[PDB]
């Protein structure tokens, strides 16, 4: 009957705490909400003042500049010239009698 | 004093700073035979209807116009001329876009200053914070947002057209597949409606499966406009569920968690522990019980075994984009952010840029 | 898959090769009990390393295995290198080559030390040792210039020719990251706020790597700190107290450059780069100015590539040409160089095979690793 | 009439509720479908699963076989008639008891069920509520403190070291003898002789020096055979194991040294009751002398005057079972079964709240 | 007939929490709190009036 | 270098190592000798040997046996050099000056400490949950005092002590479980007794009606099994027990019970720390363990102070050795380093420097 209707409402309804997370029953006074609400207004203002900027954000490696694309072709270019550069590599020797490796005994264990 | 407007994909959400809630949230939607908003979803059945804003971004201006014109006048009864305006915009919105997002906003109302804020970004705000990674889920539009010292970093975000809409197209598929039928605009609204009241996200997906199909405890009741009563048992959790396993309606994308993690790791590796910690949900289709422990779990399962993981959900989380403005336009500090009209009258749409960022 | 490691006197940086960053990073420590707990048994869980050491802080002792880029105590270090592989990247080190970074002037005893023990306690397939500096210098795609490489323990200055570090010319300082940190405790301290407590040491580190930067001009900035409070700063600390910082943010890595500063008789970083640069033959003297490549932590300071630049052109003849290469992912670029290097295939014969180490020992090193 | 059954590694034990011994004990294993003796019967012809490892079920269906074999063919009774007692492993994770729990109800249909722990089950067959058990089984070995039928999650210590393990070393000192026992039937063989002539010393040392001084301790064993083989050594040498680990290649502590690190986990307090009450149980502890060595270590280990006892009944290879046989046959433990109609109510959940 | 006796008398895990023999908390939790109570009263005995 | 703590109960010692959560080892404070054990060991032995008592009310009273006391406390239970390692100890509430004198005396020139301190154990109780200022009741073994404490310092005009604690408590239950027909005289039977109280014992939130549940029915009987086999039953002794907290007069005692104290203490001291000392109780010692105190607490400390007071009555779980714990922190702490006392420092000033070094 209508009390059938009523009986299967009855038995649905949520726990309080359920009502309190959908926000239907607030946790706190409207007093307490103001404290919070400058709180969160103060800690912005003074943040915010602090900003920092986007070219101060892109020298510390947070803000990347180069397009996922760009940064690729920088890579892969990276990668060949240190390829290259590494196979003309001379010997230990060839630089003891150029005079840049001052000492003997110094890289003759190659 | 100034004015706050959250354009969702969605629902419009308008009203005065230092509120603590929206004065006005109503549909966004225009119909033609003009009505916006309920007057359109009343007048619904003798025209037809359409959508302005579609995941996240502005797509008809006209509609928008009047879509602004509506929640002014006729929703808050105010003079646009009187009142500095802070608009939201979605996660990298096209340039072009919020350019004339401005030049509508001063040609066409004549506001003596305006600003444009990253929906996201207010979001973190309302929290108190200025770093942290936003989920943000609405009607039309997911993103995850990590935000360093007030910037988005838009290498990093990542964007899912997977959202409460489509949830609810979901349950409407599932709902019928039990045997109700549910097709018309009018039982759609209904199925909303259970998916608002009833739904959750289950912890242990398989756990809550095979408890389903063990008992009736699961089981709940809703009763139609006509009286009549339905049972719903497990697509209280398999229509959220779609978020984590978006398979489920036929994307191949990676689920909200997944695409968390994904958006953290794309970040330089000294931030991503300050990112960790500060997990901040906001949207409408992030209010399902459960969720944020669910999200918990599985942040917990994919980063490292001593990371710290926190997730910021508050009550009020479905109109935090709002509030987040709110708060904002309401500092003093803030004062000097806006764009004024006459700086827009020496640079054109060009200063929002330059201005916002 | 090739792993890297680059063993810090301060932070372990671990990955694998190929990849963009490191996948671990986490403090050098190990820790072991102050006492013998209420514990008996074999297979006891005696040691702690890194940010779990950290967190137990309390509890136990902490002892750092490498001192000024040096390793100095071998079982804690083997106690790293297992955290490493097992917990921090879970792999086993039987499959995998593995690229290890060592010191400048690391002497020949020490890293025959550290291949014997890679070898027989971890049974790698191969692996090899390469000094940080050069891994920096080839993460800017150089194989010449000269490298300041300033992390938390020590302070380099490396000369470079071709792939070859100059050992005649190197420059060591043992000021680093962790003197700035204790100084920046210190010019607080005076200021009135007690930092003494390690929480608040972390939280001075936290200040120097979030607010510090170098000026460009020292004495004009702090004219400037003197006259109005445009520098100063103001830092929030986790207790929600907050706190304002002046010219501590300039005067803290200003050490670098004076470390009379904190009563040490050392040239600076720029006299160093200079002298080191003096030791090496004139012809490569051009070479060596024209690439300056700054790697580490200590380097991440805003401002002090373009000081180091003015300093360098100040000591150096008027006409030469000086340029100071300072990218952004600067402080980990050693392991950066390394995860290029390892990835290379071109190093694929240069590997220490375990075989190779069968046959040769310890003493294999020295002529496959240069 | 209820039921009470034992989820063992090795060997699941099945009876009736106020029995004195289990009226079915099988080996848990499934072939692929059979179970138990017939299904290592035709063992060659099939491969064969272990459903439970180290105490913990970790395949789903194969249970479910067992499960059903047990209800269907070794107790001949209709599940849907009777409220069941399972037991699981210490620290048994939240998931696993709650997919018990679903299996019992929405598979067997039962009228009623409820989980227990094997330790705990344990403590109450010698009529304690307090103490520390030492459970030792086929796959696993646990020291379980527990205070008044609470078991103590925080200090429980778990040793992947148990009978089969053993089994497996007295096979590897076989080889040293010279006598080679390869195959699964040989494999049985060499459990009955361990379960027949082996012991633990209760001076290593000497038992050792009493070995290689006479063949006083060797001992003869007639095979199936017919064959006569000697075993010298062995016979302690292998349950030696339990005590020193680092016999097979395991860093982990002995079982003396994990119960007296499990009491010092706990409560200064509550030390002196959990010394002064060590119940061993399964099959692992049947060893003659393992009682006494256990006796003298503790008390090695422990302070100088504490009143150290070891209680160690000659049922304990069944005890787990016969405590459930006694728990679920208490008129006061009749509230405490989970009814088919509560778990409809509530579901899965029940189980946690309800049994503790 | 003892058993039962002694399952009659048993105590509510919580009544066994209160006693100090069920943690409430996790050891990384009673260390995190350790940690804090000590820097509380660091800062507390450093403005200790005279 | 690693601080120990010795925490010195009329009843029990507790010690161990700074920055351990709990203490290594908790003792009896009995020292025997032949008609040397101490502790446990004296206990086994007390049948063979007389014993005594070192620690009378919290303060000690024969030094020779409290020199055994700490050595067997260094040597045979702690296993360390007292040489070796800084020692904070604890002391009683209005501790003579003399007493404190001896104990750093002692501790220099008998255990050649490089360092001691030495602190009140109600301030050790405080400082455990990281609080300054509050009213700590501290009550053991031997003795109960309320000491209010305002930035870590003791109040000594409003401390308030009270000579009825659980060896009182242990016997009044062996009196009331006499008359109910058990008897309870020996000395063993007083350890089955005092086991009994732990275990079984709770405060009445009202104690009145608390009598009439247990004359209305058997619900609040419990079962306890003796040594012997013999199974007894325990009604409202349960309860009555450490009501004699809250009413000494149940042992012909005129004192106030504890909540009175409470307050009275609470009154000596001045308004204006008045409300900082209602909102911060915390109880300390095993006498406080009983469950339901700390409501009842609540319940009797609103009822005498004005009705809008906050009263939060502060009781851990692991309160029973708070004092310990406090002091693990104490000394664990870095800023604590310099406030030890040095043995150059003794060695210079005498046992005098502990006056002005420790308060
Ligand atoms: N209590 C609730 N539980 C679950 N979902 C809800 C609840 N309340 C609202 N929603 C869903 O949230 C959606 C609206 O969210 P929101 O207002 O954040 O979207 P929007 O901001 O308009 O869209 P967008 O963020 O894409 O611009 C609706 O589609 C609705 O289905
Ligand atoms: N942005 C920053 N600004 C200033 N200092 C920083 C910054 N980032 C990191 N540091 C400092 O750099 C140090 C870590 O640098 P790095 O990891 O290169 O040293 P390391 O390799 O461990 O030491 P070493 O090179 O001596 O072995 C830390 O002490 C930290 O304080
Ligand atoms: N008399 C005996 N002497 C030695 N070992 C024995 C004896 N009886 C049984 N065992 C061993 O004990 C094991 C079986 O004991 P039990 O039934 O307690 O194991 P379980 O409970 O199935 O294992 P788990 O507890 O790991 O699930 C077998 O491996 C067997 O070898
Ligand atoms: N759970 C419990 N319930 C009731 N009483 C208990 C409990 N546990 C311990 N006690 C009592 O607490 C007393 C021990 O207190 P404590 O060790 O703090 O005294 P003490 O510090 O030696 O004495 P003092 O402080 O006077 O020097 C014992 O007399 C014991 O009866
Ligand atoms: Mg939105
Ligand atoms: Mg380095
Ligand atoms: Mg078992
Ligand atoms: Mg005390």
């Amino acid at each position: 009957c209508r009390k059938d209707s009523l009986a299967i409402k009855l038995s649905n309804r949520p726990s309080k705490r359920e009502l309190e997370e959908k926000n239907i029953l607030p946790r706190q006074t409207d007093e307490e909400r103001l404290e919070l609400r400058q709180q969160i207004g103060t800690k912005l203002t003074r943040r915010l003042s602090q900003r920092p900027t986007a070219e101060e954000l892109e020298q510390r490696n947070i803000l990347k500049p180069r397009n996922e694309q760009e940064e690729q072709e920088e890579k892969r270019e990276i990668k060949r010239r240190l390829t290259r550069k590494l196979s003309q590599r001379p010997t230990v020797e060839e630089l003891r009698e150029r005079k840049i490796l001052i000492r003997f005994s110094d890289y003759v264990e190659v | 004093t100034a004015l706050v407007c959250d354009n969702g994909s969605g629902l419009v959400k308008a009203g005065f700073a230092g509120d603590d809630a929206p004065r006005a949230v109503f549909p966004s939607i225009v119909g033609r035979p003009s009505y916006v908003g309920d007057e359109a979803q009343s007048k619904r059945g003798i025209l037809t209807l359409k959508y302005p804003i579609e995941h996240g971004i502005i797509t008809n201006w006209d509609d928008m116009e009047k879509i602004w014109h509506h929640t002014f006048y006729n929703e808050l009864r105010v003079a646009p001329e009187e009142h500095p305006t802070l608009l939201t915009e979605a996660p990298l919105n096209p340039k072009a876009n919020r350019e004339k997002m401005t030049q509508i906003m001063f040609e066409t109302f004549n506001v003596p200053a305006m600003y444009v804020a990253i929906q996201a970004v207010l979001s973190l705000y309302a929290s108190g914070r200025t770093t942290g990674i936003v989920l943000d889920s609405g009607d039309g539009v997911t993103h995850n947002v990590p935000i360093y010292e007030g910037y988005a970093l838009p290498h990093a975000i990542m964007r899912l057209d997977l959202a409460g809409r489509d949830l609810t197209d979901y349950l409407m598929k599932i709902l019928t597949e039990r045997g109700y039928s549910f097709v018309t605009t009018a039982e759609r609204e209904i199925v909303r409606d259970i998916k608002e009241k009833l739904c959750y996200v289950a912890l242990d997906f398989e756990n809550e499966m095979a408890t389903a199909a063990s008992s009736s405890s699961l089981e709940k009741s809703y009763e139609l406009p006509d009286g009549q009563v339905i049972t719903i048992g497990n697509e209280r959790f398999r229509c959220p569920e779609t978020l984590f396993q978006p398979s489920f309606i036929g994307m191949e994308s990676a689920g909200i968690h997944e695409t968390t993690y994904n958006s953290i790791m794309k970040c330089d590796i000294d931030i991503r522990k300050d990112l960790y910690a500060n997990n901040v949900m906001s949207g409408g289709t992030t209010m399902y019980p459960g969720i944020a422990d669910r999200m918990q779990k599985e942040i917990t399962a994919l980063a490292p075994s001593t990371m710290k993981i926190k997730i910021i959900a508050p009550p009020e989380r479905k109109y935090s984009v709002w509030i987040g403005g709110s708060i904002l336009a309401s500092l003093s500090t803030f004062q000097q952010m806006w764009i004024t009209k006459q700086e827009y009258d020496e640079a054109g749409p060009s200063i929002v840029h330059r201005k916002c960022f």
